């Protein structure tokens, strides 16, 4: 899919299968992308995962997992909120939110067609709290060179007219 | 019709809660009708149930699930509305499915590196407490004989480092909760770089 | 209490 990092880079990814999309210290965004067609290197989203990391006092651990045409306004234990008010679902609609308060996180899933849309606001101190070998967070510096998107030639056209 | 009162809900395992409410009014041929439903999967309706008597066992409810309960009565043309609804969780069940998605790529920059990436499995049946990955270059060599790599629970990503270059390698992930271990993936197969 | 310059971040469909 298409990739707006936390660092301001626009980009385009094949990352086919599960890839990470935070791993931090406090939250966890995993998703699955898979080939919009079988030929293509076009892939798109089809399952959103995160985790809300145990917060002493504030939430229990929760998980929220969307798939194409499964958009609850539940986390996986049909729960709708923190072990108070810290974590909590709400639906809009095809359309959800997760405010993590106690974190200053906003996490927006919505479905677009067949594929999943996700979009998070994360204060800056948070987003970048972790450690050195979580440095595969496509949030964060995108995904690796060989995942992206090249047209070069078709692009530089494109851009001269 | 007055609605039953002081419904409760009692967790007995992984997928059974008894429900017992009070009835305010009371032999006669009335019945009370129980429902029941939970927020997973999206926009699931309540299932029904009938009973003569002042409780219902629910059961094949899906294990570590916060399920919603209320009751009404019927005495022929005379029906009351629900009830406050009572609230149950079903117990932890030890994993019933693998990981998901296990996809395996190679370390930018470190072809001896490999990082690993999955999704929880689909009935995970608690909180996940860890993953355990497994990697040889045997797919037939004895489960004891692949390398075990204990990972913690929330986190969806492990790389793994001094791997043998151009060699295939095959990989396979377990979920673990407070109940024990549910069954693992099938093997991926990733061939590391060469030179 | 428990209550906490963002950071945005955005995945959508090729
Ligand atoms: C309960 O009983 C009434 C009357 O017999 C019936 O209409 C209704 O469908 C029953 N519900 C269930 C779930 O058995």
């Amino acid at each position: 899919p298409h990739l707006r990092t936390f660092k301001d880079n626009f980009q385009t990814c094949k990352v086919e299968g599960a890839w990470p999309l935070i791993d931090n210290n406090y939250l966890s965004v995993q998703v699955t992308n898979v080939p919009v067609v079988p030929g293509s290197s076009a892939t798109a989203t089809n399952k959103i995962t995160i985790i809300f990391k145990a917060h002493h006092g504030c939430t229990d651990q929760k998980v929220y997992q969307a798939v194409t045409d499964d958009l609850p306004a539940a986390f996986v234990d049909g729960t709708t909120s923190g072990g108070a008010k810290s974590l909590r679902i709400v639906e809009r609609e095809h359309y959800v939110e997760m405010h993590a308060r106690y974190i200053g996180t906003t996490v927006f899933v919505r479905q677009v067609g067949r594929y999943l849309t996700l979009a998070i606001r994360m204060p800056e101190d948070l987003a970048m709290s972790y450690e050195e070998s979580q440095d595969l967070q496509l949030c964060v510096n995108g995904c690796p060179l060989s995942e992206r998107i090249d047209d070069g030639q078709g692009q530089v056209s494109a851009i001269l007219g | 019709m007055m609605p039953p009162v002081g419904v409760q809900a009692s967790i007995l395992s992984h997928d059974t809660i008894r429900i017992t409410w009070a009835d305010n009014s009371l032999t006669d041929s009335r019945y009370y009708t129980v429902r029941w439903k939970t927020n997973i999967p999206a926009n699931t309706k309540y299932k029904n149930a009938n009973a003569t008597t002042l409780s219902y066992l629910v059961t094949g409810l899906k294990p570590n699930t916060l399920y919603e309960f209320s009751v009404m009565v019927t005495k022929g043309r005379r029906s009351s509305t629900w009830s406050m609804t009572a609230h149950g969780a079903t117990f932890e069940l030890v994993p019933t499915s693998p990981p998901k998605d296990v996809t395996v790529v190679s370390k930018e920059g470190k072809p001896r590196t490999i990082i690993v990436n999955w999704q929880p499995p689909s009935e995970a049946n608690g909180k996940i407490t860890g993953y355990i990955i497994y990697y040889s270059t045997d797919v037939n060599a004895e489960i004891h004989d692949w390398v075990i790599e204990p990972v913690v629970g929330n986190r969806l990503t492990h790389q793994i480092q001094e791997l043998t270059l151009d060699t295939p390698y095959y990989f396979k992930i377990q979920a673990r909760n407070s109940k024990g271990m549910g069954p693992m993936s099938e093997a991926v197969q990733f061939r590391t770089p060469g030179t | 209490p428990c209550n906490y310059s963002y950071l945005f971040c955005g995945l959508f469909g090729d």
